[PDB]
């Protein structure tokens, strides 16, 4: 279970019950704003069978800022916190028509009740360097796992650089497939026998 | 490197760690050139008919009082919402609404939605703690910034952050940088604050709140600076002779 774990796939069309509950979903969705998703297959997402209790991490920018919002409800979410990321450059400098964008935004969704969870030691801002082009920061992922150490998480749309120990990576842009964990493993094989995922 | 770890390590917010031509002065110099005299009215804002500020405005800034804001008369979101905005904006107009660190995230944006505008930025003002190295039931991390939601209504420099030291205990005033940024827009001369203070009275603007302890406002008077030939300047021009 433990190492990093990944899907290559189509996250339209991939049977997401096979991959059991996780205690934190993040996903940096191609918002129609690389292929993107159109507003009604964000919606149809399945998102609803990945979790019972726990929180999402929802990257939005623009008018997903809104659109971000209805997905989340939809989902059965309710959103209670927003992470947005300064970017700076190496320095710690500071690197929409009105004004100009020194952040990103993250939305932060609970499902049910999630009870074990570290509350209140990080802060909701992120001071870190622009990387490259639609790179979230490694931040992220050091907040989530002291929010819920040693728990199962999923992150949707990632590329191969995002992937982590205790996280399943799904996207497009994967390498093949890489499952480790034998649950998952005995549900993909009856689910995909042939390895193909199709409709 | 990781100023998140840093802030579990040591109670420095990351926003602590950041750091820091010459043309946006004279622009300074025309907007108080063309700000009409401060005018301020105290009202009930709940008991008022909005209807009797007028004409209608190009611009306005709401800064009703959330309970979040007083931790250690409050408007909720069931009273915010009931304010009839869209009756005193001029059809081409902007709002700029402080909506705090929670459910006015959400809320403000069905306002914004009610009173007929689209959201076209979400300015954060991100506090630091410098000088000082309580979480609601719903937070999940240590609220550490507020939003103001810039909302536009009809057809159609700076940047979306301001960063200040939080202010002590019982301070609820929001950073005046955001007066800046508004008037750096240049979107007309008709600016309403909401929800202001003696504090916050300003050139330019007309300040309405519950806690004023004067007033000046006249309403032929207020209308008289933007008759003709003077109806349509943005604020960031040459008076006319
Ligand atoms: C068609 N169905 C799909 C598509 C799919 N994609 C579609 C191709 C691209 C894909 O491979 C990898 N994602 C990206 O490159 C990607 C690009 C931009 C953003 C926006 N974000 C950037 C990061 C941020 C934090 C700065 C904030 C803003 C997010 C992700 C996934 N994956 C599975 N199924």
């Amino acid at each position: 279970l433990f190492p990093p774990q990944w899907i290559c796939c189509d996250i339209r069309y991939l049977d997401v019950s096979i991959l059991g509950k996780f205690a934190v979903v993040m996903a940096d969705p191609p918002w129609d704003i690389y292929g993107t998703l159109t507003d009604d297959e964000m919606r149809r997402l399945n998102i609803p069978v990945l979790q019972d209790d726990g929180f999402l991490f929802l990257w939005v920018t623009g008018r997903a800022m809104e659109l971000g919002r209805e997905c989340l409800n939809l989902w059965g979410y309710e959103r209670v916190d927003e992470i947005i990321w300064v970017k700076t450059n190496q320095l710690q400098r500071i690197i929409g028509h009105w004004l100009n964008h020194g952040k990103e935004h993250c939305l932060v969704g609970v499902k049910g009740n999630p009870q074990g969870f570290n509350q209140g030691l990080d802060c909701d801002v992120i001071v870190a360097e622009v990387r490259s082009t639609s790179h979230k920061p490694d931040e992220i992922y050091g907040m989530i796992e002291r929010l819920s150490p040693g728990t199962r998480k999923i992150e949707l749309f990632g590329r191969p650089h995002n992937v982590q120990p205790n996280w399943i990576t799904l996207g497009n842009q994967l390498d093949g497939i890489h499952l480790l964990d034998p649950d998952v493993v005995a549900r993909f094989k009856q689910r995909y026998p042939d390895g193909i995922i199709s409709k | 490197n990781d100023y998140c770890q840093h802030f579990v390590d040591t109670g420095h917010r990351p926003q602590n760690f950041i750091r820091d031509r010459e043309l946006i002065r004279l622009k300074d110099e025309l907007i108080a050139k063309s700000n009409t005299p401060p005018m301020y009215l105290q009202a009930d804002i709940e008991a008022f008919d909005i209807r009797e500020l007028t004409p209608k405005f190009d611009v306005i800034l709401l800064e009703p009082p959330l309970e979040e804001y007083y931790r250690e008369k409050c408007w909720t979101w069931d009273d915010i919402m009931k304010l009839e905005i869209d009756e005193i904006a001029a059809p081409r107009s902007f709002i700029f609404l402080w909506c705090g660190s929670g459910e006015g995230l959400d809320l403000g944006r069905v306002c914004l939605r009610k009173w007929g505008y689209r959201r076209c930025e979400d300015i954060c003002w991100i506090k630091t703690n410098k000088n000082n190295p309580t979480l609601d039931p719903k937070a999940v991390f240590q609220r550490t910034k507020e939003h103001c939601l810039m909302g536009i209504k009809g057809t159609v420099v700076d940047i979306d952050l301001i960063i200040t030291e939080e202010p002590e205990i019982g301070n609820i005033e929001k950073p005046v940088e955001i007066f800046h940024i508004i008037e750096h827009f240049c979107l007309g001369r008709r600016r309403l604050h909401l929800f202001g203070r003696d504090s916050t009275i300003r050139p330019g603007w007309l300040t309405v709140g519950p806690t004023l302890t004067n007033s000046n406002y006249n309403a032929e008077t207020y209308a008289s600076y933007f008759s003709a030939p003077n109806s349509y300047l943005t604020g960031c021009t040459e008076e006319i002779e």
